[PDB]
């Protein structure tokens, strides 16, 4: 019978090497993950679709940041064949109120906080 | 007259005798016709892309079905280009 | 017959309006008439998709066999102008190469230049310095 | 060509965020700027959402470290005092 | 559907805008009635926005008569000659204000398919494209496989 | 350009005449040439409606 | 001695930067055609359509005539654009 | 590495040599103070310009007619200028911009026309054997302008 | 000549498929997303005892919001000037 699948916890073990291809250190690690639904939930479990739903990835190609937590990363390895995650950055650090307003998302996965849309 | 055409707008006749006026008055070298490019010349649909040079340079070129109007037309784009009436030419300003 | 339609010759009409172009009995039986129309409206609102993705198709063409002319392919001219940063869309490009020719050679001969320099940088790959028409400009 | 786009770090659309699409289309004749484009303003509210939740998630984060920090040390403390 | 409608390019009644942008609407005809629930909001616009509009609009000469009618009407004639006649039967202020605004802002042509969003008198500046374009020539013009 | 209505429409939609040689040339390379000149497909002003198709003479 | 195309046909093709770099300049002026490639002015139904399609290299079928539902559907007004 | 001549020894494609840098920055001043002398002295007729409005881009001329698929909320009459202009050309040059080029570059300016609905358009759907079938009809509100002017300055 | 029996892709005897290498390109580049994910989801950044409750003032806080919104349902206002508007529907002139 087809039914929900464990994934193995050597999967989620990260090597030196992957460290490396990634460019992330596994001390200090991220704080966000920046997850974009790249995949169609249907024919897929509707626990998956449920999954999706509660991450809030129902429209497709659309970022959403999401906690770094062991829960959320739970929910994201259940429904990760169907998502894409980066880890958020912050070139500037967090937006602060008076930028909150001049903030955008560029597709390298960094938050800038100043978007004057002028040549550098 | 915007979007209008030279001739289209004054009517005219002998235009390649109008343009040997113009170069005479000019004093520059009466105008000889060229063949500078033919298609299908054997065929009911020809195309010929005649010249005029002066001084062995181009001043205009025309195309046309028969040759006799291919020189026709190239001495009405001479005509055009000499009185700066060019299809390309600057816009009216408002 | 307490209550009888008045206005069944309008609301026939405004079916046969729609169905007068068209052949045969199709045109005036309301039976035939109602079903025909039905159709070529159902088509005619399918139809739009259809006509986005044909106009695409007519665009690249053109932009196939103006780049043919001037020695280039279609993927090679429109990526290169990509590089470039050049973002001249389909419908644009088409429009140049029928109207503006010598605008479209210019736009061929720097795409071919940016191909080039992708070429030149691939072979000798390493810190050699950027190709002129490679370097992109950065908004921030 | 949207790979390369991604590699120079502009959005895989042109049609995405970038001066071609977030500048104004328009002003008038006289320099007075043009209202604000009702894309551009979504764009924008959705941006400002954005960056809100991400302020939001990274505070909540933080005063859950803090707060589990300050529960580990009550416990370390208290132990010490009742073994004193 | 287009293939059973007219059809029309993009145009201008006379380059309206080349020399000066010149309204187009020339005459608004209000029929409206003093009694009827039909013409409620034909009477509240009379009373409260037909003055504005009219000041307004100055080159926009408004004939209002109100008249016994069960379907008040507004008759708006271009300069072109056209003349579009709609029903304002049962419309609030609200929105009897918009379709007048409406047909001060529309010229004259009639309202069809337009087979091309944009109109140029001008297209080509370099040259429109012949196959002579992009070809080069031959000495002497001597077409392939000629001997001399 | 500067040209009247009719000969630019001319000089536009003109058909052009072209040589293919086949010797030792692979025929399906050859009727690929031929097909796209054709149907005029070469042409950037090309459409399925508008008849510009060429000539092509293979010897 | 580089040329991104041939220089032989068209415009002659010079691409160039702004020096910030933030703008392609296109200087592409027309080639007349020189006056030695040029060459010196020279000085029953059946059957009908089979001559027709001869002389325009067409088939038969568009020289037949057409009914008259067609021919009162073709517009003879049609609208013009430029 | 010495590969003798054959078929497949050397790519098919020619080789090409790039122009040295120094010189051929030398060569792309001289040209973009060749064009800005053009420009100064107005060797030019008719510019078109490929300008991003709406969320189309438009090949467009002085006297053209556009028609935007929206309501502008610009009244009858008033002038605009359009910003977005990715191509500026001239019958011996054109400019290109990476990817918009300058406000000191290029001026389009329009006027609005003409405020418009689009003729109805229906939008149908049907589906066989199940009485599934609806009919609608939209207006979409529409917007004609007339491009006044193509002015460029020299600022290259 | 060449039959399938039956229907394609579902019988014993199916319609043979075959993978591309452009199917077989897509497939490795997701398999290339996928693992990538694998890695950004191996680094969690608390722990789960360290996350516990940190979430819960603002949970309850939403589902306290939920709760009156669904109480809050409730028949809306009656108004006299809302009653005698339908009066003006016999408004006239004079
Ligand atoms: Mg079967």
């Amino acid at each position: 019978k087809f039914t929900r699948s464990r994934i193995p916890e050597k999967v989620f073990q990260a090597s030196p090497e992957d460290h490396e291809k990634y460019g992330g250190d596994p001390q200090n690690p991220h704080k966000l993950h920046i997850v974009t639904r790249i995949k169609s939930t249907r024919r897929r479990p509707y626990w998956e679709k449920d999954i999706i739903k509660m991450l809030g990835l129902e429209k497709a190609h659309t970022p959403q940041v999401h906690k770094n937590i062991p829960s959320v990363n739970a929910k994201l390895k259940v429904v990760k064949h169907l998502i894409r995650i980066k880890p958020l950055k912050l070139p500037q650090g967090l937006p602060a109120e008076e930028n909150m307003s001049n903030t955008c998302l560029k597709s390298t996965g960094e938050l800038v906080v100043q978007w004057h849309l002028k040549p550098v | 007259m915007t979007g209008k055409e030279l001739f289209e707008m004054w009517k005219i006749i002998n235009p390649m005798g109008l343009l040997v006026e113009e170069l005479k008055k000019r004093n520059v070298s009466a105008p000889e016709s060229r063949l500078t490019r033919q298609s299908g010349g054997t065929t009911a649909l020809p195309l010929y892309f005649v010249g005029l040079y002066c001084d062995k340079k181009l001043i205009a070129e025309g195309p046309g079905e028969t040759v006799l109007v291919a020189e026709e037309e190239a001495a009405r784009v001479a005509l055009r280009k000499l009185y700066g009436f060019t299809e390309n030419r600057r816009p009216w300003n408002y | 017959l307490r209550n009888r339609v008045t206005d069944r010759y309008f609301r026939i009409q405004e079916v046969l309006k729609h169905a007068r172009h068209f052949r045969g009995r199709k045109n005036r039986c309301y039976r035939l008439a109602v079903r025909t129309v039905i159709r070529a409206f159902v088509k005619c609102t399918k139809a739009r998709y259809l006509k986005k993705k044909n106009m695409r198709t007519l665009w690249i063409n053109r932009i196939t066999a103006a780049s043919q002319e001037h020695g280039l392919k279609y993927p090679a001219l429109i990526g290169n102008l990509v590089k470039c940063q050049v973002e001249l869309n389909r419908k644009v490009l088409a429009d140049l190469a029928i109207y503006e020719p010598k605008t479209f050679k210019s736009l061929a001969a720097l795409a071919s230049r940016r191909r080039h320099e992708g070429f030149a940088a691939a072979l000798g790959d390493g810190k050699e310095p950027e190709g002129i028409f490679s370097r992109v400009v950065q908004y921030h | 060509g949207g790979q390369w786009r991604l590699q120079q770090g502009l959005a895989a659309n042109p049609s995405g965020y970038g001066p071609l699409t977030e500048l104004p289309d328009w002003s008038y004749a006289d320099g007075r700027p043009a209202p604000p484009m009702k894309g551009q303003l979504r764009r924008k509210a959705e941006r400002e959402t954005f960056a809100r939740r991400v302020v939001l998630l990274s505070q909540e984060m933080d005063a859950g470290l803090q707060a589990w920090q300050l529960r580990q040390q009550k416990l370390q403390e208290e132990q010490r005092k009742q073994e004193n | 559907t287009a293939r059973g409608t007219p059809s029309r390019f993009l145009a201008s009644v006379l380059h309206n805008g080349l020399g000066r942008y010149v309204q187009q609407l020339q005459r608004l005809s209000f029929s409206v009635s003093r009694d009827g629930a039909s013409s409620r909001g034909a009477r509240e616009f009379v009373e409260r926005e037909v003055i504005d509009f009219a000041r307004r609009n100055p080159g926009v000469v408004i004939y209002v008569n109100s008249r016994p009618c069960c379907v008040p009407r507004v008759v708006a004639e271009y300069l072109n000659g056209a003349v579009r006649e709609e029903s304002i039967h049962c419309k609030s202020v609200e929105e009897i204000s918009t379709l007048v605004q409406k047909l001060a802002d529309q010229s004259g042509l009639d309202v069809i398919r337009i087979r091309k969003p944009f109109h140029t008198d001008n297209p080509s500046i370099q040259g429109q494209w012949h196959p002579f374009t992009n070809k080069p020539t031959t000495f002497r013009g001597l077409r392939p496989r000629e001997v001399q | 350009s500067s040209f009247s209505r009719a000969p630019q429409q001319w000089a536009t939609f003109a058909r052009i005449w072209y040589l293919l040689d086949g010797k030792m040339q692979p025929p399906g390379k050859l009727a690929a040439m031929a097909s796209i000149r054709l149907q005029g497909l070469h042409k950037p002003v090309y459409h399925a409606l508008s008849d510009c198709g060429d000539h092509v003479v293979i010897m | 001695t580089y040329s991104p195309l041939p220089d032989d046909y068209n415009c002659n093709v010079e691409l160039a930067l702004t020096s910030d770099g933030r703008t392609i300049v296109c200087y592409h002026p027309s080639v007349d055609i020189p006056y030695e490639h040029t060459k010196p002015i020279p000085r029953e139904e059946g059957p009908m359509i089979e001559q027709l399609s001869k002389m325009f290299f067409t088939t038969k079928h568009r020289w037949y005539p057409h009914g008259r539902y067609h021919r009162c559907r073709k517009n003879l007004n049609p609208p013009k654009d430029r | 590495g010495y590969v003798p001549k054959t078929s497949l020894s050397s790519p098919p494609w020619p080789e090409v040599v790039l122009p040295d840098p120094v010189e051929e920055t030398r060569h792309h001043a001289e040209v973009v103070k060749k064009v800005n002398e053009m420009i100064v002295t107005g060797q030019y007729g008719r510019l078109f310009a490929v300008v991003h409005f709406a969320s189309r881009q438009w090949k467009v001329t002085s006297e053209d007619l556009i028609l935007i698929g929206n309501e502008l909320d610009l009244a009858c009459g008033e002038r605009i200028r359009l910003e977005k202009v990715l191509l500026v050309g001239a019958d011996n040059f054109t400019l290109l911009g990476k990817p918009l080029l300058g406000k000191d570059l290029v001026r389009v300016e329009a006027t609005v026309i003409e405020k418009t609905e689009s003729w109805p358009r229906i939008i149908m759907r049907f589906r066989k054997r199940k009485n599934f079938k609806k009919k609608r009809i939209v207006t979409t509100p529409q917007t004609v302008l007339r491009i006044n002017s193509i002015e460029i300055a020299p600022c290259l | 000549r060449g039959r399938i029996p039956g229907r394609q892709w579902i019988g014993k005897h199916r319609r043979p498929r075959f993978v591309s290498l452009r199917a077989k390109q897509n497939m490795i580049r997701r398999l290339e997303i996928e693992a990538e994910n694998h890695y950004w989801l191996s680094m969690p950044y608390m722990t789960r005892e360290q996350e516990r409750g940190h979430a819960a003032v603002r949970r309850r806080e939403a589902f306290e919001a939920i709760k009156a919104a669904a109480t809050s349902k409730f028949p809306p206002h009656r108004f006299i000037a809302d009653q005698l508007d339908h009066l003006n529907v016999t408004k006239k002139w004079s």
